[PDB]
């Protein structure tokens, strides 16, 4: 994926 | 060399990973919340935290006790959003099998290991830690490896590690600062370990030398557009798609930007533009920050963004434990 950021 | 270096290292990637976190979590708008000014901090920080938390506990590079700091941070907070890969490291890290602390780094992948970005999003300490580039580029490498055992992976975290050093001497060129850098990668990446890594999975031999030639014909050029820096260097979850990209906010917006207001000091404007990048923006703006904070000081980190991070207070005192022990 086009980044990793924490889930909503 | 100075404590406001320090600082303003940790300080700037503490504020790249929670300012470029708000940003990839929430799709001029940019200028008017950061003017506004808690922002959490993510897996970056907590393993960058991890990392110097070691280097202060054995004043040195420990593996055993540097893997089980990043075991028992994960452990902590699984959420704190870690790449899907690493996290596999950290549950064989927990498990109580008897096991070589690199092992799980090198299984990844089919044994290929991972070329991801988390060896680079944490590596500053290193720079602050160890002062000869040797050491620099050993120290990267082996705390890297605890999680990233490809040379795309790791040569990354050598990369961001090497730049932050740079950075702390000081007043430089951008020529003189991408030389530098560039004479040390053409170096590993003629290693036969890089060759052999860049070719087994099909990638241009040289990634990072290849990159940090584009970034100087980048600077070289009158105007480039955010479109034509993401195509050439990426934007990425890889570590050669996010650290030479990181690399060029800093060389770039020494700079004023007639698109980011005169307002904004030189460390804001890297850290802002960084962002306007967009994709892996919490690890980009970390690694810039890192940069940017390295070399601007503590002076240009502004107070109202540094008290909206969660853990800045934390962050400022290993930045000054790092000088004392090891300065
Ligand atoms: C959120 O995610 C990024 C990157 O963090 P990490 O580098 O810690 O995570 P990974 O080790 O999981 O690497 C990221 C992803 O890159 C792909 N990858 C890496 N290495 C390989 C190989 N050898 N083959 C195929 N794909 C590979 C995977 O998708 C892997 O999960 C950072 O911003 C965090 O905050
Ligand atoms: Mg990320
Ligand atoms: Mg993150």
């Amino acid at each position: 994926p086009a980044k990793s950021a924490p889930a909503p | 060399s100075s404590l406001s270096r320090f600082r303003g290292c940790l300080a700037g990637a503490l504020l790249g990973d929670c300012v470029g976190s708000f940003y990839a979590a929430h799709d001029t708008s940019v200028l008017r919340h950061v003017q506004s000014l808690a922002l959490y901090y993510t897996d970056d920080t907590a393993m960058a935290r991890a990392l110097v938390q070691s280097l202060l506990a054995k004043e040195a590079f420990d593996e055993v006790d540097m893997a089980h700091r990043f075991a028992q941070e994960y452990k902590k907070d699984p959420d704190r959003g870690y790449g899907a890969g690493v996290v596999t490291v950290f549950k064989k890290l927990l498990n109580p099998k008897c096991r070589d602390v690199f092992e799980p780094a090198r299984a990844q992948f089919n044994g290929k290991g991972s070329y991801g970005n988390g060896g680079a999003m944490r590596v500053a300490g290193i720079s602050l830690a160890y002062s000869s580039v040797q050491d620099v580029q050993k120290f990267a490498r082996l705390s890297a490896q605890l999680t990233h055992a490809s040379s795309l992976g790791y040569n990354g975290a050598i990369l961001q590690a090497l730049a932050v050093h740079l950075a702390l001497q000081g007043e430089s060129s951008s020529e003189h600062f991408l030389k530098q850098l560039l004479g040390h990668m053409e170096d590993l990446e003629g290693d036969a370990q890089s060759v052999l890594d860049a070719r087994e999975l099909g990638m241009e031999e040289r990634p990072y030398s290849s990159r940090l030639k584009k970034i100087g014909e980048l600077l070289d050029q009158a105007s480039v557009t955010r479109e034509e820096v993401v195509s050439e260097l990426g934007n990425g979850i890889a570590a050669f798609e996010s650290v030479p990209t990181a690399i060029y906010c800093f060389l770039r917006c020494m700079e004023p930007d007639p698109e980011i207001p005169s307002a904004f000091n030189s460390l804001q404007r890297t850290l802002i533009y960084s962002i306007s990048l967009g994709g892996d923006t919490d690890t980009i703006a970390t690694m810039a920050g890192a940069i940017a904070g390295a070399y601007y000081g503590m002076d240009q980190v502004p107070e109202s963004w540094q008290q909206s991070c969660e853990g800045y207070e934390e962050t400022d005192i290993l930045a000054q434990s790092l000088h004392r022990v090891f300065q």
